[PDB]
């Protein structure tokens, strides 16, 4: 449960790390496990390196999930002065 | 609608009064009034008006009347009250805050000189309140801005 703690918290701005310092912390100075996190995970095995990939989310349609969420809410604003019986 | 009808003075020796359907004459002494048309009690008798109505004619009266109220094509005037919540709105959005500022510093006096004056008694002087005329219209401002998302988008 600490390792993939590490292989949890890697995915975050380690956005190069030289791979002796992982065998340090996560274990097993040459494994295959190395290789089980290198290929299960991502974090590509270059150069004495896991280099970071890029992920991005823009939010660019919601605009609609805002504006629905508030049709919801307001309909609700509005069915709540609305009542009377 | 009001209509009558004329009695003659040959009759006058004979009775007036069979009144068949007594229910409708009872009627008519209500919708009524005056000293002039008590005195017109003679030589005139009322009749009873009703009205009956086509269910089509009723419906279609219905149709003009709480749909074309509404404009055409009907997405129309309402995208137009979306063209007022961003343009137009907040200049009486102004208005409303100067007023709900303004009227409240001095009805902020009313409960301290309820307090002051009596248990509830008669009607002092000019202002009051009036605060639910404005937030009414603060409501369709809100109403109106759901509006912008539920048109605008899609």
């Amino acid at each position: 449960t600490i390792r993939d703690e590490i292989a949890g918290c890697i995915e975050k701005a380690y956005e190069k790390i030289l791979f002796t310092e992982a065998t340090r912390i996560l274990f097993f100075n040459t494994p295959k496990k190395m290789t089980d996190y290198a290929k299960k995970r991502g974090w590509v095995l270059g150069p004495n390196n896991y280099y970071s990939f890029a992920s991005q989310q823009q939010k660019p349609e919601d605009t609609t999930i805002p504006s629905t969420e508030l049709a919801k809410q307001v309909i609700e604003y509005a069915r709540q002065l609305e009542m009377i019986v | 609608i009001d209509a009558f009808r004329l009695i003659n003075a040959n009759m006058m020796v004979l009775g007036h009064e069979p009144r068949q359907t007594t229910s409708n004459l009872g009627h008519l002494n209500k919708p009524s009034i005056q000293a002039l048309i008590h005195g017109l009690n003679r030589h005139y008798y009322s009749i009873t008006i009703n009205y009956r109505k086509n269910e089509l004619e009723q419906k279609m009266l219905l149709n003009l009347h709480k749909k074309s109220w509404m404009e055409g094509l009907t997405l129309q005037d309402y995208s137009e009250h979306c063209k007022h919540n961003e343009s137009v709105v907040k200049e009486m959005l102004e208005l409303a805050k100067n007023y709900n500022k303004a009227v409240e510093e001095e009805d902020k006096m009313t409960p301290e000189q309820l307090a002051i004056k009596n248990v509830g008694k008669q009607d002092p002087k000019r202002h009051l309140e009036e605060h639910v005329d404005v937030l009414m219209t603060s409501n369709i401002v809100q109403c109106l801005a759901a509006m912008l998302d539920t048109v605008v988008f899609k």
